[PDB]
Parts: structure tokens; sequence; C-alpha cells
């Protein structure tokens, strides 16, 4: 009963009235533009509900709205890829020869001379080469020819549209009230069990009974046209059971708890298949089979209308002392209570979490993947593998910083002192000067004992006393703690004595147990750890605890500190509070999000970085017919990695050849980009460096010269705010770093991958 | 329908009608002509 | 100290006084505008500089001016 | 008279370029029309000379339909500017054009030239030093 | 002394330091009409008691923003003081500085700074080159 | 001046110095700044009135009838 279902109808006329009405959302904004700053405020406000009305109600109309609407946009994308793959593409050229034929599905029009950027990527075929891995996704599911592409092309579209209309309908015919989005259990439950658990079941049904038996007939060397279409393995039994015994005997050994004679379809084995380089497609079945049981289970345990299950208050209000653990007492005798009012009418925290948690599982998806390459000849495209692990990488980093950011909208806005006395909450703020200097001193510590001994390292260079350098031939620093833990793993499949007896082969091959190669070329092998490796490992640290003290110093004195005790009344996002007390630039928590987006920026590009130049020096090449391994930069990493100068020499200079050459050539519009990029970087500099007060004096005199001729404008031109700049400024520092180095990724690796 | 007629003379609707319209028209000179030159313009194609 | 000065501009709105965080300004009586008030900095020696006062006021130019003079404790806003 | 300039179908280096250029619509007929129309340095590429006296119309025609254009965009801006001065809410005509207003003074701008001459002429183009806006010296 | 009742607060880390007791001190004293939960000026929340309240706060700045921005426009309290205190002991009350609040006009308040002229008029620093005089402090 | 003349403002430290208000008022006591101008243009603060003394405006229209 307590659950249930209650809207409004037609809560919101359908007219385009409002639309000839820019800034009708803001009360500032509705009286139009007097100066060009109303025309920026416009946009800067456009998704921020909370400041359109004060309706708890209507802003969570406006999000469930506003979700659809971009759901109809990734359905849009979606079929933009599936339909450029079955209409401008080598898909059906490349499924016949995967390891001789390089995925493009991107073809240029011929009128200025671009269609030198139609590479001759194999097959017949002459178009840009995809790095996305579009082509081994569909074959992994099956796909084997572009009419299915296009079926599916034309299902997005379909898609689209029915997300546009839910979106319409839900916010114009029958919005939910506030007390239904507030349906923590019946939400978890439906979320749980029904879009986790039974996505997973579903993908499972098509694996099983779809990609299963058409990649197994793909790897044992049957023809495209010899393979029957996916849905006479369903109509014709007979055709799954001589793929598969086990399907002969149907459903009973489902229903009598006899799964073990369905082990020849749901395996367990671990490691890569030979023929194809990527995981075992049985394997991900068993795998994506568990997952929709283990998510449906999970779905069962929050107490939705018949008194069975967990309570969300109930719980948080029991996690304080002295019901802790003796030692995790500390959290005093209010704990967790008082939390449970954050989630009832704070979207911002939650978005906070969410976005966090979305940055943990791209950077899951993107170490998970070239470790264990899911997808078949996926490791041995080094071009797509490189691409696919600094995408996400990138992703990952920006989720984070939004996840911050949002903690601190938070914090501002929706933070309320009553609903947070001597609970955990209170008193994290109540030591924040502990937690930031804490931070701020490790920071110090890790900075010193990573990047100072690499000047360490340079210096001894120089000096031609490599004997006293941080190197694996002079003062070795072993990661002896990871180097156990590969050991640990290779041994319990049979590669601390055989604790997963049931996995024949290793889990990854990076921890060791062997090499995999497919078409004379390493699909994975031992990661080797050193000297080097210790180095840049404890590099990541350091830069992931700056960025850390960065954001979380602005969430923690969001509402104030020793300098401006009202910060909060100022707002989130405000430039200072003027040159008083010593001067207070930059005292917002937007400021700290601003800063900390930099951070990331540096911390990640690092760490691409260092996965590039190690998979090309320890993993990537190519193997001849006696098993000998000849990598792509030769082992350049133990040596190299050590010194900054070798960074600069045989990293950027030596392997930005394929990107500085690339004129004249397919891949000149890596070259392009790749001066787009530093142009970039260096035009956000004076936004950065400058400030407003300099551009609108200079305004005033341009001004004038608008007037003289009669021709100056009604709406007063003015230099962008103070926070306006610097939002331009980080925003064009990224897009230049980040596009400069993606021409180089890309560029190197589609010469020599 | 006279909202969405009011709407298309917005600044950023007509910017982009102007800037698609014009980038259509030298796209095509492009197509029709392409290698034109300084020293080029209005001559006869030997 | 910060020095801040009132001049015969101002139209006693008392915005600067409101704003002010550290109590510097208050309003005392006038006779040349039509509020009969105006501003006045008696503790100038409390001003950490903000210029919060001058945001504030409406006129142009501004009734109200700081100027940034020695820095003591109290006018870096130290709380040690 | 420049020695180092010569037409571009004697320069050497510039057929080395044309026999190894693609056989592409971007390289067929424009080869062909640099070779008789452009003169080629000692690297064999089409450069451009501002010492003739010949030629001049190769000069000007790109300069005198540049400057047309400009001053056609520049006038058709300035005319519609000046025709939303006397609005209540000139600021809602810079967000929302005018369509009537801005092809009135798009189709005035066809004579640009000629209508800059007369208002220079009457003083009607500039406004006065003292009826414009200025900070204090 | 300063009489009155401290809030009801389990400590932090943003309250006085050496500042405090080697130059100066502020205390803020208020009267509520209930117990109830107020912010604290440099972070966390404390409970406020029945009677007349006594805060410690390292600057003036605090007392300002606790009075003005939460005793007053959420609390509805305004008989809010805000006294300095010295390391010797000595303490003397600063606001309001004669018992009526600055932004109310009083009667026998002096014009403090007040410069008779508007600023256009200041005089170019050239004029007062080595006589130690700022144009806005110029006659 | 009086309600409803175009002036012009001769204050150098204005916003609208050497541009054209709108009388929209005249104080008629001795208060230092008694005329009371209204601006199409806001300033930087966004104000777009102010107040002024007789010898610092211009005349320039008369008011309406
Ligand atoms: C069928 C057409 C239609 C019409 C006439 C309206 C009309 C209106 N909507 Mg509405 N809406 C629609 C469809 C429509 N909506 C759909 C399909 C959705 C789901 C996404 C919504 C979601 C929605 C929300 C969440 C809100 C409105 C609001 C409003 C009112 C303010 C006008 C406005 O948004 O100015 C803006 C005018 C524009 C022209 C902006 C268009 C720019 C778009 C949105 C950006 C592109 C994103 C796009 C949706 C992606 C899918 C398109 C795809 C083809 C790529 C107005 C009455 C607001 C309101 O009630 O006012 C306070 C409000 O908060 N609508
Ligand atoms: C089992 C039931 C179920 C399922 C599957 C979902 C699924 C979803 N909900 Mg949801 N929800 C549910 C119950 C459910 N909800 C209940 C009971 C409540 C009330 C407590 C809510 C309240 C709620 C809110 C408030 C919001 C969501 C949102 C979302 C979306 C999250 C974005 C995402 O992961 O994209 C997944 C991407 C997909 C393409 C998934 C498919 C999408 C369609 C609509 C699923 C249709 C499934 C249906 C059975 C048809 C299948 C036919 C055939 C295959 C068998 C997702 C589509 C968010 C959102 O984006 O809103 C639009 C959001 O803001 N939900
Ligand atoms: C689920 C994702 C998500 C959602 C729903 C929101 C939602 C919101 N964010 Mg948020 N944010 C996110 C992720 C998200 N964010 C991430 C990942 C970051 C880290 C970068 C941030 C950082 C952030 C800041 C710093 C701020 C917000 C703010 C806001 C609010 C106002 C939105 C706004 O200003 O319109 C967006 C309007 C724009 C004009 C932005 C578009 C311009 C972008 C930067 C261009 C990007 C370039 C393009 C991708 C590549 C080049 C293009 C090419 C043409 C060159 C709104 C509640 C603001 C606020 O006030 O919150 C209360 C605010 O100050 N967010
Ligand atoms: C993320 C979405 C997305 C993106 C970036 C592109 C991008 C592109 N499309 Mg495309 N397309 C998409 C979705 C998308 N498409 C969808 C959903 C459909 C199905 C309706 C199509 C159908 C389509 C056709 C039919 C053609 C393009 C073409 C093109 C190219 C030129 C587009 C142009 O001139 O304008 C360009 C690379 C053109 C092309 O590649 O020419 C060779 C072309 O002829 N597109
Ligand atoms: C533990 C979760 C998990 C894992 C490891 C995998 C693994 C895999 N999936 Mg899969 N999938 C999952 C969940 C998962 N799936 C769910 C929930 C759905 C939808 C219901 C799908 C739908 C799906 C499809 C449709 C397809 C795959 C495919 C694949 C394979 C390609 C690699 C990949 O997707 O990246 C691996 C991903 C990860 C390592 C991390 C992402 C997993 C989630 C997001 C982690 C969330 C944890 C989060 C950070 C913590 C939450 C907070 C905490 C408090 C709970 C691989 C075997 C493809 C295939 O054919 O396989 C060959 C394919 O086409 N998956
Ligand atoms: C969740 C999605 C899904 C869907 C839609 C199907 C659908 C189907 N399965 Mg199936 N199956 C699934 C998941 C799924 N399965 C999983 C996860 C397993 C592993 C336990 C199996 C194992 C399985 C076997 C062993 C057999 C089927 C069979 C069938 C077909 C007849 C089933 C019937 O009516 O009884 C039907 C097309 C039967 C069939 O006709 O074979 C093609 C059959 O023999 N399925
Ligand atoms: C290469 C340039 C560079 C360097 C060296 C630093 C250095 C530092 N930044 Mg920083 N920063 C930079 C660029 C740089 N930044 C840029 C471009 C931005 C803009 C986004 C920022 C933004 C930024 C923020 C927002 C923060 C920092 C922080 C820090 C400190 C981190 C703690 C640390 O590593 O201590 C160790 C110090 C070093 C590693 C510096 C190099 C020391 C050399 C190698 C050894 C010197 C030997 C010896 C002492 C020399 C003495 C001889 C004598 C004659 C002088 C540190 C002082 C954080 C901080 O203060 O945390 C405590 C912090 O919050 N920075
Ligand atoms: C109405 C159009 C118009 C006209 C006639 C002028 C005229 C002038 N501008 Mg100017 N300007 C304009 C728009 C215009 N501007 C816009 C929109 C901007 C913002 C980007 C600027 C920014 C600008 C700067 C920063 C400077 C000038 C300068 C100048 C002077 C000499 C250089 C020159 O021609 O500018 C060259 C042109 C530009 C720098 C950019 C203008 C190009 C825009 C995009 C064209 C817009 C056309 C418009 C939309 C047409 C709509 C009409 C339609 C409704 C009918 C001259 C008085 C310079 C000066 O003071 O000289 C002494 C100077 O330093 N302008
Ligand atoms: C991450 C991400 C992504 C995505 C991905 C994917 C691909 C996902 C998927 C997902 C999925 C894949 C989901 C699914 C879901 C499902 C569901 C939700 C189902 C349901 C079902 C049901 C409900 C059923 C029912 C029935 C019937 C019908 C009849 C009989 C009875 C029964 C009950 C059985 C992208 C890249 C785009 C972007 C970025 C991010
Ligand atoms: C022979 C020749 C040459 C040279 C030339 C020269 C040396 C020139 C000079 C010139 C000059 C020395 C000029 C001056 C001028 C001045 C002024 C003062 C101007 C003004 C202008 C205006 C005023 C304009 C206006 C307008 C128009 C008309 C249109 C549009 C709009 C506007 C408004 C902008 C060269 C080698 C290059 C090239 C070849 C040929
Ligand atoms: C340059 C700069 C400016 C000046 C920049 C301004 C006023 C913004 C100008 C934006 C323009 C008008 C947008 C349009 C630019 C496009 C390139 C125009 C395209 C024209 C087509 C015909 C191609 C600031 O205002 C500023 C403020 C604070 C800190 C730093 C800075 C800063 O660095």
């Amino acid at each position: 009963q307590k659950v249930r279902v209650v809207v409004d109808n037609d809560p919101v006329p359908t007219s385009p009235e409002l639309w000839a009405k820019p800034g009708h959302f803001d009360r500032t904004l509705a009286r139009g533009p007097k100066t060009t700053t109303w025309i920026w405020n416009l946009h800067a406000n456009a998704h921020d509900f909370d400041t359109h009305t004060s309706d708890l109600e209507d802003i969570s109309r406006k999000i469930f709205a506003a979700h659809f609407g971009h759901l109809a946009v990734i359905f849009i994308w979606l079929s933009g890829m599936y339909f450029h793959g079955a209409k401008f593409s080598n898909f059906e050229a490349w499924m016949a020869n995967p390891t001789g034929v390089k995925p493009s599905a991107q073809v240029v029009w011929s009128l200025v001379g671009q269609d030198i950027l139609n590479a001759d990527v194999g097959g017949g075929f002459h178009g840009i080469q995809i790095t996305s891995g579009l082509f081994q996704l569909w074959r992994a599911a099956g796909i084997t020819n572009t009419f299915q592409l296009y079926c599916t092309a034309i299902g997005g579209l379909v898609m689209a549209a029915i997300m546009l209309f839910a979106g319409w309908f839900h916010y114009h015919k029958r919005a939910p009230k506030l007390e239904w989005f507030q349906n923590w259990e019946a939400m978890m439950n439906h979320h749980l069990a029904g879009l986790l658990g039974l996505g997973c079941l579903g993908w499972a049904g098509h694996q099983i009974h779809v990609a299963l038996p058409v990649n197994k007939l793909l790897d044992a060397g049957v023809a495209i046209k010899d393979i029957p279409l996916p849905h006479e393995f369903i109509l014709n039994t007979s055709l799954m059971a001589e793929l598969y015994p086990s399907f002969a005997k149907g459903l009973v050994p489902f229903f009598t708890l006899q799964w073990g004679q369905y082990a020849d379809f749901l395996t367990f084995k671990g490691g890569l298949n030979p023929v194809t380089g990527g995981l075992w497609l049985s394997d991900t079945a068993h795998h994506h089979l568990a997952l929709a049981v283990l998510f449906i289970v999970a779905g069962h345990f929050y107490r939705t209308n018949w008194g069975i299950g967990h309570s969300f208050k109930e719980m948080l209000d029991d996690a304080k002392s002295p019901n802790m653990l003796p030692f995790l007492n500390f959290i005093g005798p209010v704990g967790h209570e008082g939390l449970d009012k954050i989630f009832e009418t704070s979207w911002h925290a939650n978005l906070s979490i969410h976005l966090v948690q979305f940055g943990t599982a791209s950077l899951l998806v993107a170490h998970h993947m070239y470790a264990m390459p899911p997808y078949p000849y996926l490791a041995t495209d080094y071009a797509t593998a490189l691409s696919l692990f600094t995408h996400h990488v990138w992703i990952a980093g920006f989720c984070i910083v939004g996840g911050a950011a949002h903690a601190a909208i938070f914090m501002v806005r929706d933070y309320d002192p009553a609903h947070h006395v001597n609970n955990i909450l209170d008193r994290t703020l109540r030591h924040r000067d502990v937690i930031i200097s804490h931070l701020a001193w490790v920071c110090q510590f890790l900075g010193f004992h990573s990047f100072a001994m690499y000047c360490h390292n340079d210096t001894m260079r120089a000096f031609g006393r490599p004997q006293d350098m941080f190197s694996d031939t002079g003062i070795q620093l072993q990661p002896i703690f990871a180097q156990w833990i590969q050991h640990i793993h290779t041994a319990a499949v049979g590669a601390l004595g055989t604790t997963a007896p049931g996995i024949g082969a290793p889990v990854s091959y990076a921890w060791g147990g062997g090499m995999v190669a497919v078409g004379g070329k390493v699909a994975m092998m031992p990661i080797a750890l050193g000297t080097a490796d210790f180095l840049i490992h404890h590099i990541h640290a350091f830069t992931i605890h700056v960025t850390v003290l960065v954001l979380f110093k602005g969430v923690l004195f969001a509402r104030g500190s020793r300098l401006v005790p009202d910060k909060a009344n100022l707002g989130f996002r405000f430039p200072c509070d003027g040159p008083g007390r010593g001067g207070t630039c930059q005292v917002s928590a937007w400021d700290h999000v601003f800063l900390g987006l930099f951070w990331m920026y540096n911390s990640l590009s690092m760490v691409v970085f260092h996965f590039s130049w190690k998979m090309q020096s320890d993993v990537w090449g190519t193997v001849d017919s006696d098993g000998i391994v000849t990598h792509l930069t030769g082992g350049n990493f133990a040596t190299s990695s050590i010194t900054n100068n070798g960074w600069l020499r045989d990293f950027l200079w030596a392997q930005s050849a394929q990107v500085i050459q690339s004129y004249n050539s397919s891949l000149s519009a890596y070259g392009l980009m790749f001066l787009a990029g530093h142009f970039i970087f260096g035009f956000s500099l004076m936004f950065l460096f400058s400030g407003r007060g300099y551009w609108q004096e200079l305004i005033e005199s341009i001004v004038w010269a608008h007037n003289k001729l009669k021709v100056a404008p009604a709406i007063q031109p003015r230099a962008l705010s103070i926070v306006h700049g610097r939002a331009v400024g980080v925003a064009h520092y990224l897009l230049g770093g980040i596009v400069t180095t993606w021409a180089f990724f890309l560029a190197r690796m589609s010469a020599i991958g | 329908m006279q909202h969405v007629f009011k709407y298309l003379t917005l600044a950023p609707v007509m910017a982009t009608f102007t800037m698609v319209a014009l980038s259509v028209v030298l796209i095509m000179l492009q197509i029709w002509f392409p290698g034109l030159q300084y020293g080029t313009y209005f001559k006869p194609t030997p | 100290s910060h020095t801040v000065k009132i001049y015969d501009t101002c139209i006693g709105c008392t915005q600067c006084v409101r704003a002010c965080p550290t109590d510097v300004l208050e309003m005392v009586p006038w006779d040349g505008c039509k509020a009969a008030q105006i501003a006045s900095s008696p503790r100038t020696e409390d001003c950490v500089g903000c210029k919060r006062c001058e945001t504030a006021c409406p006129t142009d130019f501004l009734s109200i001016r700081v100027y940034l003079g020695a820095e003591t404790t109290r006018s870096m806003g130290l709380a040690y | 008279a420049n020695s180092t300039l010569v037409p571009c179908s004697k320069s050497p280096a510039f057929q080395a370029r044309m026999k190894n250029a693609p056989d592409t619509y971007y390289f067929n007929k424009p080869f062909k029309a640099y070779a008789k129309y452009e003169l080629c340095g000692t690297d064999g590429l089409p450069h451009l000379p501002l010492d003739r006296l010949d030629r001049a119309t190769d000069v000007l025609v790109p300069i005198g339909l540049f400057l047309y254009v400009a001053g056609f965009i520049g006038w058709s801006g300035r005319s519609y500017l000046r025709a939303t001065k006397s609005a209540s809410d000139p600021e809602m005509k810079e967000i929302f054009i005018d369509l009537p207003l801005a092809l009135q003074s798009i189709s005035k701008a066809v004579l640009w030239p000629l209508l800059a001459l007369q208002e220079f002429l009457s003083g009607d183009l500039t406004a006065r030093d003292e009826e414009i806006p200025i900070s204090p010296r | 002394t300063l009489e009155g009742q401290t809030p009801i607060f389990g400590g932090g880390t943003g309250g006085l330091l050496t500042k405090a007791e080697r130059e100066e001190k502020y205390v803020i004293t208020w009267t509520s009409p209930k117990e109830q939960v107020f912010e604290m000026p440099t972070g966390g929340s404390a409970i406020m008691r029945q009677g007349k309240n006594k805060l410690e706060i390292a600057r003036k700045e605090y007392g300002i923003a606790l009075g003005g921005q939460q005793l007053r426009a959420k609390f509805k309290i305004n008989d809010y003081k805000i006294y300095r205190v010295y390391p010797n002991g000595e303490t003397q009350m600063i606001h309001p500085a004669d018992g009526v609040f600055p932004e109310k006009v009083n009667q026998g308040r002096p014009k403090v700074r007040y410069v008779d002229r508007n600023i256009g008029s200041n005089p170019s620093p050239a004029k007062l080159k080595f006589s130690g005089v700022q144009p806005y402090d110029a006659p | 001046v009086e309600r409803g003349s175009k002036v012009r403002i001769l204050r150098r430290e204005s916003y609208w110095y050497q541009d054209v208000g709108l009388v929209a008022s005249v104080d008629k006591s001795g208060i230092k700044y008694p005329v009371i101008v209204r601006f199409d243009k806001v300033n930087y603060a966004g104000v777009n009135t102010n107040n002024f003394a007789d010898f610092e405006l211009l005349e320039i229209e008369k008011p309406k009838a």
C-alpha cells in the first residue's frame, strides 16, 4: 500500500509560446538582454533546474523528462554507428579476413582534396580506419552481414522516437508526484532485478542461442555464407545438438538441478581463445548468466509492500556507536542517522555518488578490457586496444570530477545543519582541518618520493653515474607486493596453492601463465613489473592524491573557511570576495572544481602515457616462427622511462614521428589535429593568465569606434565574467591537450599497429 | 504556429541558417571549380 | 589599516552598511540628500578590504571607496 | 624585371610536380590552369608577385570583389542597427531578427559604395566627438 | 566578566588558536526563546540553549556573520552583542557600538572620513608629490 | 531642467559622460544632487538611474508639450 503510483494529468500545456521567450526559466533572464552577459547567462543556467523553481516535485519531473531526452540522443548516436557500419564500411570484408583488414566505417567526400583521408584499409575499401572496436563488438554478438546492422540501425531510430515521446508524456501529460521519486526500496528492487538482472539474463540468452553457435562456426573456419542465420539455430534444434550435445536433452537438466550437463556451452575455462585472442564466449555466457541470478536475487533485498525486506532508514539509523565494531565506534553515537534526509531531498548528492561510481566502472572497463580482451581480434588490433583504454580512462576522470563538483553543490545548496547534529557528516566537517592538513602532507611526501626521484635519476644519468640511479641495475625499487599478487593469481589456476582449481587457463595472461598470439602479433603476455613500474605507479598515487586534495578541500570548505566564513551565502559559483583579507580569489567550491579539472587532466595523461609506452615496450609486437617476440619499441620502458628525459626523447619525440610526418598521406588529418590541439592549448592560456578588467577596458575603446560610426549595438558588449573566463580557459585547455594526445595516439597506432 | 515562426528568427537560428547556406555555396564552388587561386579566378579552363 | 571614504554623492540608501561583514560603516544624520543620512566609517581598523560596500553602492560613480593600505592581523582576515 | 620568377609552364621543377601529381579531380584541371597563368619560383610552386604592371587585374579583381562583399555585410549591419535605434526595445530586435527590416537593409546595401559616399558628404556617416561616451582623461 | 552559557558543541578544528590567547579574542552573546540548532561560523552544527548564550570566536567577522545572517535573519534574535576580549582580561563591547544597529540612523553619530566633494574632483597625484598626502585625503 | 527633459551628462567620472538621459524628477529641496536622470543603457553595475546637479547637465531637448 505504501508503494503506489500517483501522478497529475496535464500539468504543463504543450505550447511553443515559451520557445520565443529565451530565459523564461529564470526571473532575472526573463526580462531580456541588456548586455552580452545575458546571452552567456542564458546557456549557463539552462539546465540548473533547482534555480528555475523551489518546488522539489517540479524539479524531479524535469529530471525524469530530460533523462528520456538524453536516452533518445544516445539512441540516435547508436543508430548512426550501426548504419555507418552497414552502408559506408568494409565490415563484410573484415569478417572474411579479420587479421588482414583494418576496420573502417567513415568515408569522406571528394571536394577539397580531403579524399586523401580515405586510407587503404584493405578489403578493396577506402576510408578512415576506425578505432572504436565496433566490428569486434558485432562479431562477438554473432552479426555477420550488413543487413543485420541495418536492422539494428532502424531499431535504434525507433527507440529514439519512443524515448522522446516518453519524456514529453511524463512531463506534459502524466507527471509523477514527489513521493513517487522517493521510493528508494521500489527503485532499488526494480533496477537490480529488472534492469541489471533481466538484461544480463536476456543477453545470456542471446549469447547462448546466437553468439555461441555463430562464433563457434567462425572460429572453426566455416565461411560466412555457410553459417546459418541466427534464427535457424533456434528452429532447427539438431543444429545446436551438433555444436553442443547438451542441447539434445532440452531444459530437463536445468529444472532438475543437474546443471553439470550444461558444461559444454557454459564453460569455466579462463584464459583466451587461441584462434581470436578474445575471451571464450561460452565463458562470458556463464558469466552473464551467473550475474543475472545474482542481480535478481539482489533485487529482493528491499521492503516495498509485503513486509519482507530491509529498510534504508532503519539500516542507516542503526549504523552508529555502540552498534559498530569496537574499533569503528569513533563515528559517534549518532553515526549514519540523519543521512536519510539527504537522499529524500538532494538530487545533487545522488548525482555526486553516481558520477563517482561511473568513474569507477569506466576505470574497471579500461583496466579489465586490455588484460582480459573480451572481443575476437581485439587484442591484436593495437590501434583499437589503445583507443578503448584511453577513451574510458578519460570518461572516468571527468565523471569523478563531476561527482566532486555536485558533492560541493549539495553542501552549499541542499545541506541543512539541523538534519546533521553530531552525525558522521557533521563530524567530518568538524575535523576538516585534520583531513586537509594530513592530505596536504601526504601529497608533499608522494611528490618528493615519486617525481623528485625522477629528477634524481636525470641528474645521475647526466653526471655519467648510472650506478647511482633508481633502476633495475642501480638502486632497485622492486614492487614486491604487486609481484607477489601476480604469482598468487597465476598459481591459483595451477599455472596459497591452487585456490581456484576450476579455472583451467590463467584468468589473465598479464599476470603470467604464458603467451597468446593470433595473427603473428601478441594478444597478451605476462607484464613484468620492475623499478620503472614502481616509480610510475607512485606517480599515479601522487597525482591522484593531489587531485583528491583539490576537490575534497573544495567540498569540505564549500560552506566557508577561516578566511571567508559565509561562503555558503555567496553561493557555489562566485569569483571571489574582493581583494581584502590579502586577496580571496578562487575561494568558491566551483573554483576548486576548476582547478581539479587541470589536475585530473595531468593525472590521467600520465596514466594513458604509462599504458601506451609499457604495452608497446613489453607486450605488443610481432612473433616469428620460433616464438621470439620483437616489441613495438623494443623494451625501451625499463631503462628509458626512469628519467623524464627518456620520456621526452624516447616517448614524446620518438613516437610522434608518425603524426609529425603524416602530411601528404592518409594520416594527414591526425597531423592537422595535432597542430589544432596545440593551438587551442596556447589559446586557452590568455583566458587563464589574464583578467576581465583589461578586456572590458579594451572593449571600451572598440565600442567608441563603433559609436563614432553609429554602428554600436544596443546589447552592450561586455568582457566575460571572472568565472566565465576561468570556465573558457579550462575548457579550451583540456580540449587542446586531449585532442593533441588523441591525434598522437591514433596516428602512430594506425601506422604501426 | 506563430510562436514557431518567431522562434525561427532568433539570432542563433538565423546565424546557423546563414552559416549553413554560406557554407553550402562555398562547398559547391569547390566541387564545381576546384583549385581556384589568385591570378586564376574568372579565367577560361586551358 | 585600509581607508574608507564617503563622498557627497551618497543618497543614504544604507546598502553599504548592510553589506559590510565586519561592521565598519554606520548611518549618521545628514542634510545633503533626501534620505537625510550619509554613510560613515568610524571603525576602519576592522575593515578587511572586501569591497562589499562598493558592490552595494548604487550611485555612479561610487559614493564610498576603499583604499587598501597597511595590512594588520585583522585586516588580513587572520584567525591565527 | 624579376628574373627568379618564370612562367610555371617553363619552370622545370613545376612539371616534376605535375607529372607526379595524383590523377584526381583536384589536380588535373588546377595544374593546367597554374601552368598557363601562374608564375613559379625555383621550388616549382606558384608565387604571387605584386611587382608587375601587367596581370594587375589578377590583383584588383579579388581585392575589389572582397571589398564589395565585406562592405555589403558591414553596411547591412550598420543600416539595420540604426533602424532599430528608434524602436522601444532595440535589444530585443538584436536577438530576434526583424525580417522585414533586415531585407530592407540588405537591399539598400547593394549600392553601399554610393550610399557611404553620400553619408560622408552630408556628415551623416559619423557622430560628433562630444556626443560619444568617453572615459575621464 | 561576560556571563552566559555556551552552546552544546562536541568540539571542532575551527575554534580558537594561539591568536586568541596572545593578541585578541571575540565573544558573541545573545538570548534565544528556545533550544534550537544553528550553524557554527567555522563549520559544524551547535545547539543554542534555552537561556542566554555565549560563544567564543576567533574573528569579529564570525560574530557579524552569525548574528546578522543567522540570529537575526533566521532566528529573529535581535539582542546579540559582540565583545573584544584582550589577553589581560580587558573586555569592550563593539557591536552594536551605541546600542543601535549601524544600518539604522541614530542621532549623535558624527561624520567620519567624509569628503565634501564628488569622487571625480580628487586632485592628481602629481600635485601632491613629496607632500605625503593622498588624493582622497586632500582638503 | 525639469521632468521629461532630454539632457546630456557632463559628469566626467559618470558612466554616461557625454551620453543622453531623460529627467525623471527634480527635487525642490536644497539637496546637493536633486535631478534624477534615467538612461536606456545600464552601467557596469546594471543601474540605469543616477542623481545629478544642474551644472552637470546640458539640456538637449525640451519636454514634450
Ligand atoms: C512536442 C513538442 C514540445 C513542445 C511544444 C514543448 C513545449 C514546452 N516544454 Mg517541453 N518537452 C518535449 C516536447 C515539447 N515541449 C519533450 C519531447 C520533452 C522530453 C525531453 C520535453 C521536456 C520538457 C521539460 C523537462 C521542460 C519542458 C518545458 C517546456 C515549456 C517551455 C518551453 C521550452 O522548453 O523552451 C525551450 C525551447 C526550445 C526550442 C529548446 C529546444 C532545445 C532542445 C531541448 C535541445 C536539444 C535536446 C533534444 C531534446 C534532444 C532530442 C532531439 C533529437 C532530434 C536530437 C513549453 C511549454 C519546460 C517547462 O515546463 O517550462 C518551465 C521544462 O522544464 N519540456
Ligand atoms: C524493472 C523495471 C524497471 C526498469 C528496467 C527501469 C529502467 C530504467 N529506469 Mg527506472 N524505475 C522503475 C522501474 C524500472 N526502471 C520504478 C518502479 C521506478 C519508481 C520507483 C523507477 C524510477 C526511475 C527514475 C526516477 C529514473 C529511472 C531511470 C531509468 C533508466 C536508467 C538509465 C539506464 O540505465 O538506461 C538503460 C538503457 C536502456 C536502453 C534500457 C531500456 C529502456 C526501456 C524503457 C526499458 C523497457 C523494458 C521493457 C520491459 C520492454 C522490454 C521488451 C522486451 C525486451 C522484453 C532505465 C531505462 C532514469 C531515467 O533515465 O529515466 C528515463 C530515472 O531518472 N527510473
Ligand atoms: C550526469 C551528468 C551530469 C549532470 C546531469 C549535470 C548537471 C548539472 N551540472 Mg554538472 N558536471 C558533470 C556532469 C553532470 N552535470 C561533470 C562530469 C562535471 C565535471 C566536468 C560537471 C561540472 C559542473 C560544474 C563545474 C557546474 C555543473 C553545473 C551543473 C548544473 C547546471 C547545468 C549547466 O550549467 O548546464 C551546462 C551548460 C553549458 C553551457 C555547458 C556546455 C559547455 C561545455 C563545457 C562544452 C563542452 C565542449 C564539447 C564537449 C567539446 C568541444 C565542442 C566543439 C564545438 C569544440 C546541473 C545540475 C553547474 C551548476 O551551477 O550546478 C548547480 C556548474 O557550475 N557541473
Ligand atoms: C560485473 C559486471 C559485468 C561484467 C564484468 C561484464 C563483462 C562483460 N560484458 Mg556485460 N553486462 C553487465 C554486467 C557485466 N558485464 C550488465 C549489468 C549488463 C546489462 C544488464 C551487461 C550487458 C552486456 C552486453 C549487452 C554485452 C556485454 C558484454 C560483456 C563483455 C565485454 C566486456 C565488457 O562489457 O566490459 C567489462 C565491464 C567491466 C569490467 C565493468 C563494468 C561492469 C559494471 C558497470 C560494474 C559496476 C560496479 C560499480 C562500479 C560498483 C557499484 C557501487 C557498489 C556500491 C555496488 C564482458 C565479458 C559484451 C559481449 O558480447 O561480451 C563478449 C556485450 O555485447 N555485457
Ligand atoms: C612542474 C610544475 C609544478 C610543480 C613542481 C608543482 C609543485 C607542487 N604543486 Mg602544483 N600546479 C602546477 C604545476 C606545478 N606544481 C600547475 C601548472 C597547476 C595548475 C593546475 C598547479 C596547481 C596546484 C594545486 C591546486 C595544488 C598544487 C600542489 C603542489 C605541491 C604538491 C606537493 C608536492 O609535490 O611537494 C613536493 C614538491 C615538489 C615535487 C616540487 C619539486 C621539488 C624539486 C623536484 C626538488 C627540489 C630540491 C631542493 C628542495 C631544492 C632547494 C635548493 C634551493 C637552492 C632552492 C607542490 C609544491 C598542491 C599542494 O600544495 O599540496 C600540498 C595543491 O593543492 N599545485
Ligand atoms: C554590424 C556589423 C559590424 C560593423 C559594420 C562593424 C564595424 C567595425 N568594427 Mg566591428 N564587430 C562586430 C560587427 C560589426 N563591426 C561584431 C558582431 C563584433 C563581435 C565579434 C565586432 C568586434 C569588433 C572588434 C573587436 C573590433 C571591431 C572593429 C571595427 C571597425 C573596423 C574593423 C572592422 O570592420 O571590423 C572587423 C570585423 C570584426 C572584428 C568582426 C565582425 C564580424 C561579424 C561576425 C559580422 C557580423 C555581421 C552582422 C551579423 C550582420 C547582421 C545584419 C543583419 C541583421 C541585416 C569598424 C567600425 C575594430 C575597431 O575598433 O576598429 C577601429 C576592432 O578592434 N569590431
Ligand atoms: C554503458 C553504456 C553504454 C550502454 C551499453 C549497453 C549495450 C547496455 C545494455 C543494456 C541492456 C542490454 C539492458 C537490457 C534490459 C532488459 C530488460 C529490462 C528486459 C526485460 C524483460 C522482461 C520484463 C520480460 C518479460 C516477459 C515477457 C515479455 C513475456 C513472458 C513473461 C516475462 C516476464 C518473462 C553505451 C555504450 C551505449 C553508452 C555509454 C554507457
Ligand atoms: C595599391 C595596392 C596596395 C596598397 C594599398 C594601400 C597602401 C592602401 C592604403 C589605404 C589607406 C591609407 C586607407 C585609409 C583609410 C582611412 C579611413 C578613415 C577609413 C575609414 C573607413 C570607414 C569609415 C568605413 C566605413 C564602412 C563602410 C564604407 C562599409 C562597411 C561599414 C563601415 C561603417 C565599416 C596593396 C599592396 C595592399 C595591394 C595591391 C594594391
Ligand atoms: C580574450 C578574453 C576576453 C575577451 C573575450 C570575449 C569578450 C568573448 C568574445 C566571444 C565572441 C564574440 C564569440 C564569437 C567568436 C567566433 C570565433 C566568431 C565566429 C565568426 C564567424 C563569421 C566565423 C575576456 O573577456 C576575458 C574575461 C576574463 C578573463 C579572460 C578573458 C580573455 O582572455
